[PDB]
């Protein structure tokens, strides 16, 4: 079929078809352009005219212009020669490499797996970083959620995770760059390429790259991430492999609708956001799952409006995951990076049946101090600290030793805290804050326990401070 | 034909805007082409605004509706149990057909006024601090209320473990089915929450109605009125049911998506006005019948989930308004060692003691009063620098107390378990005992008094309440077993 | 010790009015914020 | 002035409140 | 006239007249349905359309639906034979004791005692109840905001007001449950009934109960407060009574009001309210008052939001309160009943120019005095009981006893409390303060004055006491 | 739009028409005002410094070239002094013989008012800075279509320098009243209106024109856009929606607080909540050398400094952070108009963060780095061109520094 | 009153000042009082977000600062020359919590030449009138 177009308002178009209407979903191809231009169909006005969500900038489109139903969603070229690649929102390769060449060709669009196709296998899978091993575990093939405010750590900490998990890693990895900025994908395929990870002369290629970022048009941002999704879902799937998604900042998915969801004639919900917001990051939401074929473990940036984490969007992806980082400005306000909330963090493997009594009453351990040390923090800073217990200054002093031994320099972020970056292995986590705990450390200095890696680094500074 | 089928003018969002069905009902089913179910929420002058029960991939402009006549009914009795199906009924945990004779209708009327009679039967969850502290009763409607992980969902989960207890039992009237509806959730922690519940061996007992993340809205709307009617269904017939709504905020939000889009006006939140009204005709159809009706029941347990701990937002409001009472979980509980996180002075049972036993009155009672007493003084704890033994006094019954509240998932307790550790502290063996070891002397106490005293247990339970005999068989026990303890 | 005395009674009187103004400055930003978000909603409806 | 501060503020007062007034007596 | 139903949206249902179009307030009945549907009028859209709020569900209903105009607004069984009767909405029963057959019917929408019907003066009602009477004295058409909930005696002190007015008024009262729980109210009917106040056997009953349970939809819970109001004022303006209007409770009225606002799709104003907040609430309230004929007295359940005083709902509210009863958790700690808090209950008539010098110099007398003792409460405990004065251990003693002599025993709870119940006389009430003040009883042990009426009966006990 | 090297030195309004009357624009070139950021494959990672002159700004949230650097903070906090000091310690490479270090700069008025305008191209004349300077003017009288484009304007004509292997640095300032013409424009066209009143794309309105900064690769010209757009907070709230929706698009955010300026503390730049996501890639190695592990060091500091508004039994390790601590910020604290050169910078921080001034006397510390650096100026200019030439601190350098340093600071507190 | 449709409420104030107007225009002195302007500007609000007027501040109107200016203006002295006549008001307005810098409150505060607050602390402290001496202002 041909449509006209007959309307055109930033990222929305309404066409209109003569005979045959593509149904919702449908990409289509306007006519006479330099660049391909596709259009998602939205929404069936009625008259035979549907309203689309453009892919790429709208400017120099004309009242009339030609529109052919493409007959199919954006369909991409999906399979192991993507890997390396770096694709568009429908499947161009941006990395000036020449075609994308895929025995087959996948629709972003899809039904998420049946209930009957969920596993509940639940291992834990160690970063090298304290606080997330020590109190909110992740677990492979799980569900990892970081949330964060502009500027706290969500991408340096999925950069940390792609050095220490996603290097050793023995299979595929997808990472998808939605809404982000551009400077970082570069930053990355370079990175990429000068470890190895990307391969460019052969087919060593470990990482398959899809980018949809700031500087594009609301459309496109509302389906990178099931461009790069879909992707994984290939090598889930039909391959039946161990995948590693990253998703930086699945927000922006959700922001894309907001920003068009006026255009599509809707009354707001709260906040501004579209009344379909949960809906719309279910049906995605529920695809991004390990399963009995295959397995995925997504690590999910999630960016936090206003830095209020009850905001309609932040708010209603908690119930999608099965671990989750919380980052504080007010934590790496203080200079503690990585700036998680000790407090606000979670993991569905906390569990002394999974991690063990040791891990456990060690976490839960370190978790009381901190309370304990929360509550008083308000009140020492008005009435002082005289009139409090000896039992009371000891926990104020052992919790802030806690709060130091729980940064850690990372070995991504050396052009930032001027340190090398450190890797710790559970045991040496585990161990390092049973002590402090066990008053082992009541001698040394708070400052001998920041940024450090393993407790006898904060032995060592401890001298080195000693003068 | 425009009287018994319509053409689709123009769908998106979910909503269908028919021309023609002249002659259908508020709230009735009706079938588009391609399959696809829908439900007449707005009968308007010039059309019908239908709410897809799918994707609206599949309806276009044109597309023809016809009218189903039916209204929404679902399958219910005794076959359901042990299965897994979604808000319509339909099976989903791949195990075959439900065998489901009768079928109820989703959406009837609460039992009126006169149909009932006091909540009187104890519902009990194995939970100690709930059961002695905020007792729930069968027919009461006690609502689960808290921020995102704070342990709601693994109160509702012990409670149906449970329940083994008296359904592996012969006395049929103390057997209670139990019904667990997931509302928004992702599938995983369904298919997580089924597995604890089998490794229980709690799904014989149990049916569970899920509307997950990835389901059309209508059915995350209907999915709780699904779930009660399957519940009546055991409530009518002399039968006693157990329902958990995890959570009424998630199917807030799925109903409040359907009337912005279907464009109904928008109060607070952008809820509808009609938002509490769809929560009380919900709540209101758990109650205790009479004798003359069967004495069955049915119990809910609804969750609602808070902001920031803002018990007053919108919804949280409507829900505690309608309940007869709140079990409030806390973060900085949970996270300074409670578990679980009830905030036992803002937590209440309208019920009450209607509904404990006379053995836990015996203990609970002075619980309550010591604890309501060192809730008082608690804060001058870590700043008494000098107070007197009266209330130095309370400060010490007081953590013990809050240490023999604390409990593990996973693990209810029968209510003579619970009774002899309260009894422990409450009569002060504990007092001279350190904080930092009542975990660790329950847990042992309770194995020994489990495997050596199943004697007077039985009698506890039997003889309903701790007679003399047993409360001097109780002291010798915990004074040697104490004394045996700081060797 | 009467120094003591006094110091901690005006301490705890300028608490608890502290506390009077608070929760007074709580309410009404309870309530502005509902109607400034309602309004909001409203003004987004009506526009379309 | 956010609820969540305010709240904050309230929480730390209401204890000092309480140990000031011990402290008195 | 009979229309057909054009729309349906929820619980509103929008009618088409063709010839004949109800006035705004009326009462349309839906034909063909298993049970009564009641629409209520609401506004006029103009082309022979209504636009009417359901009584109940709409499910089912169909588009060109007959409806029939009962040319009214809602009417209701009006009378005596009311009493001991539980009444929906639209005044039907819900007890299952038959049909309510009254002789008169009632609309209940109506207009509110002209200026000149008013009446000119403050008098105080009496309810034979220490606190109450002596501390925070209810006004003769007047409207009082009871605050507290379970545990303390609510529904107890409910109950003894309708029997105490029964008796010393003649007075009957009515029941108004405006948004009940289902549970609640059945576990409120046969309370009253084992206290009697309600009589299945006889015609003894003095309560007429009137219900908006939970599930009805807005304009249910949103008229049934009105229903309640009509009741009461046939004992006054047929019958010239002191009837009691007891609305349980007074938010649900206005969260209705906001239901049915915002479904009417109107703009909310303020905190999400209704734009109409308090024209919704003066037509209801300004209808309760003294004419010549009689008076109708509210007490008012009263539920504050976010405990926000300064709320929409609640502020709107205190326009027209002459008093709060404010039940304690505290006080009946003390074992005291009725568990009234005689500091932080009020009145607006609580003015010598009102009650009288000598009324009102007691009731000063005894609240300074327990405001005193209160300040000695925080030594008395740590410091030890001693430091006091021949003075201080006086207002201690007496406060004591106060304390007690403000207690007492209910001819509600006698079936229970194996107790005799007291209504003492206002003039009693007065004497029996006065002298305590007075140190006529110094001498008397303070579990003489506890769960007595009359001063008289405290010398008694006494007596028993050895 | 017009562009090209014919504007520098002009002030035009959002479409290219002169309004400094000194005559119509020799404009050859002409460049769509809305063109998409070059992606991927274009550019290279941020490497060559783009100086400041500013202390507490080249030595904790370096700006590289190519990169987006926000100047964020209430009303007269002093953002755009920043952004003047910035324009005009570019004469230094301006001035000079290598074309790889000269930087152009663009300077972007947005619903300013005229005569706060004629103010600023009157001490940009004054120092000599306009000849390399564009300024786009779109005032507060000006329609809001012109405000709103104003800043896209603007962008073109840095692009014309980034495109052609040269050296660009663009001021948006501010792109909050940017937003409020973009609201009104909006709304006026009926568009519904979103959160707090804006459009449901102003994130979008502010991420398309900042990407537009960037580093080019020498496939492209290795040309390069630096932008530091402003953005104006209420009541110090860093976390307003607007506020953190520019902050999540930038390369770091330098954020003044009035109560640090108030405090004597100017800039009152609070190190605690300010970034570079570019790190020392964006500084010189006698940069990098000195001020390496500072700004962690001051964060940790202000905390303690904190902690113990109550000398709490304060061991030595913290007595010792918080007597650096208070050195180094009376180091960082610096006028106005006096851009200093980066060997000027490293001399004086090292001073500091090599501990030579832990015993002097907070109070004396501004008066030191009076002395010394006219010492070290005057005197010796052979280690000052050494280590600016280098660019490092050699192990000779760094030896014939410390004698310097502690023997003039000995004369110096006689 | 409290039952009186609000335009009723909206009118009575204006009606009652042209009525206190014929004194002020003749050469003699009236007084009128306004109890309350605080419900008064409720009525109005109920009939702007009935008329569907944009809601700002409390869901106010944008004119409601003019509701009560146009009414207040015209309380005045007239010289001789327009009969030395006169109008004095004394509007009244009521506050929730003692909170003088409410949208109302101030609107008002803003119009009048004084005020006098009444405080409920002093009120029930015994002193009454409840007049605050150094709030309060001619």
């Amino acid at each position: 079929t041909t449509g006209r177009i007959v309307a055109v308002i930033g990222a929305v178009v309404d066409v209109q078809f003569d005979e045959g209407l593509p149904p919702i979903l449908n990409a289509l191809e306007v006519q006479g352009r330099e660049t391909r231009l596709v259009l998602e169909v939205a929404q069936h006005l009625g008259e035979s005219t549907v309203r689309t969500i453009a892919m790429d900038g709208t400017e120099g489109l004309v009242r009339g212009q030609k529109v052919l139903d493409s007959g199919a969603p954006i369909r991409i070229p999906v399979g192991p020669e993507t890997l390396g690649r770096i694709m568009n929102v429908i499947g161009e390769p941006i990395d000036e490499r020449g075609p994308i060449k895929t025995k087959q060709f996948a629709a972003i669009h899809a039904e998420a797996p049946e209930f009957v196709e969920m596993s509940v296998e639940q291992e834990i899978l160690v970063t090298g970083i304290k606080v997330v091993d020590l109190l909110a575990p992740y677990a492979k093939g799980g569900k990892i959620g970081l949330f964060g405010g502009a500027g706290v750590g969500k991408t340096v900490l999925i950069m940390e995770l792609i050095n220490n998990v996603a290097k050793a890693h023995g299979g595929y990895s997808v990472f998808a760059g939605v809404g982000e900025r551009t400077r970082e994908g570069n930053d990355l395929y370079h990175e990429m390429i000068e470890s190895g990870v990307i391969n460019l002369k052969d087919a060593t290629s470990k990482v398959a790259l899809v980018y949809g970022q700031m500087n594009e048009p609301p459309g496109a941002r509302a389906r990178v991430a099931l461009t790069g999704l879909t992707v994984a879902e290939y090598f889930r799937d039909q391959e039946g492999q161990d995948v590693l998604l990253f998703i930086d900042n699945i927000f922006r998915f959700t922001q894309a609708g907001s920003e068009v969801s006026a255009l599509l004639g809707r009354i707001p919900s709260a906040v501004g956001y579209q009344p379909t917001l949960a809906t719309d990051m279910g049906t995605m939401q529920e695809r991004i799952t390990t399963t009995k074929k295959g397995s995925i473990t997504s690590v999910q940036a999630i960016y936090v409006p206003a830095d209020d984490l009850t905001d309609p969007a932040p708010a209603t992806t908690f119930a999608h995951l099965d671990a989750t980082t919380v980052l504080s400005r007010a934590i790496a306000e203080l200079g503690i990076y990585p700036a998680v909330d000790p407090l606000d963090s979670t993991s569905r493997i906390m569990d002394p049946n999974i991690v063990g009594s040791e891990h456990y009453d060690v976490a839960r351990g370190v978790q009381k101090i901190l309370q304990d040390y929360k509550s008083l923090q308000d009140i020492i800073a008005i009435l002082g600290m005289d009139e409090l217990s000896e039992e009371d200054k000891l926990t104020v002093s052992r919790a802030r030793k806690i709060q130091r031994f729980l940064s850690q320099p990372f070995q991504v972020a050396e052009v930032f805290t001027g340190h090398l970056g450190k890797l710790v292995p559970l045991k040496e986590t585990i161990k390092g804050f049973q002590q402090i705990l066990a008053g082992e450390y009541d001698h040394l200095p708070e400052q001998a326990f920041y940024m450090v890696g393993p407790i006898e680094e904060a032995v060592a500074k401890a001298d080195k401070l000693a003068e | 034909d425009l009287e018994e089928t319509g053409r689709v003018l123009s769908i998106g969002d979910g909503i269908a805007r028919v021309h023609g069905l002249r002659n259908v009902q508020a709230e009735e089913m009706v079938e588009f082409s391609s399959g696809l179910k829908g439900m007449s929420l707005n009968l308007e002058p010039d059309n019908v605004g239908v709410v897809v029960f799918g994707n609206d991939k599949l309806i276009k402009e044109g597309d023809i509706v016809k009218r189903t006549g039916a209204i929404v009914d679902v399958p219910v009795g005794e076959e359901l149990l042990g299965r897994v199906v979604d808000a319509l009924g339909n099976a989903i945990d791949g195990k075959g057909p439900i065998g489901s004779k009768a079928r109820r209708r989703v959406g009837l009327k609460a039992p009126g006024i006169i149909p009932r009679i006091s909540v009187r039967e104890p519902m009990q969850t194995g939970i100690k601090a709930v059961d002695s502290l905020v007792p729930i009763g069968r027919g009461q409607r006690e609502l689960i209320i808290g921020d995102r992980q704070t342990g709601k969902t693994s109160i509702a989960i012990d409670t149906i473990i449970n329940q083994k207890r008296f359904n592996d039992g012969t006395d049929e009237k103390k057997k209670l089915y139990c019904i667990y509806v997931a509302i928004g959730q992702k599938r995983s922690t369904v298919a997580q929450l089924v597995k604890r519940l089998t490794d229980a061996d709690a799904m014989k007992y149990t049916i569970v109605v899920s509307a997950t993340a990835s389901d059309a809205a209508p059915l995350q709307y209907l999915a709780p009125y699904s779930g009660c009617s399957m519940g009546e269904y055991f409530r009518d017939n002399g039968k006693h049911a157990l329902i958990i709504y995890d959570d009424l905020s998630k199917q807030a939000v799925a109903y409040r998506q359907m009337s912005l889009l279907l464009r109904r006006p928008p109060g607070r939140e952008a809820y509808p006005g009609d938002v509490f009204y769809l929560h009380s005709r919900l709540l209101e159809r758990a109650a205790k019948m009479n004798d003359a009706f069967g004495g069955g029941s049915l119990t809910a347990l609804p969750v609602i989930e808070t902001q920031a701990g803002d018990v007053s937002a919108y919804i949280p409001t409507n829900v505690i308004s309608i309940t007869d009472g709140q079990i409030f979980l806390e973060t900085e509980l949970f996270y300074k060692g409670i578990r679980p996180a009830i905030n036992v002075g803002l937590s209440v049972s309208r019920v009450g003691s209607a509904a404990q036993t006379r053995a836990m009155k015996q203990v609970a009672g002075t619980m309550k009063l010591e604890l309501a007493q060192y809730r008082e003084v608690a804060a001058f704890a870590q700043f008494g620098s000098d107070l007197d033994a009266a209330t130095q006094q309370l400060l010490s019954r007081g953590v013990r107390l809050t240490e023999l509240l604390k409990q593990g998932q996973y693990s209810p307790m029968a209510i003579e378990e619970q009774v002899a550790v309260i009894y422990a502290g409450v009569r002060g063996y504990l007092d001279k005992l350190e904080p930092s070891k009542i975990t660790k002397f329950e847990n042992a106490f309770l194995s020994h008094v489990i495997s050596q005293h199943q004697a007077l247990l039985s009698k506890i339970r039997t003889d309903g309440k701790i007679s003399e005999e047993s409360d001097a068989k109780l002291k010798e026990i915990v004074t040697n077993f104490l004394a045996g303890f700081e060797a | 010790q009467s120094a003591r005395m006094t110091a901690m009674d005006n301490a705890s009187k300028n608490a608890s009015e502290m506390i009077d103004k608070l929760t007074l400055t709580f309410n009404r930003t309870r309530q502005a914020v509902i109607t400034k978000e309602l309004i909001e909603i409203i003004s987004g409806a009506a526009a379309l | 002035a956010t609820l969540k501060d305010i709240t904050r503020r309230l929480k730390s007062i209401k204890n000092i409140q309480k140990i000031t007034k011990s402290m008195k007596m």
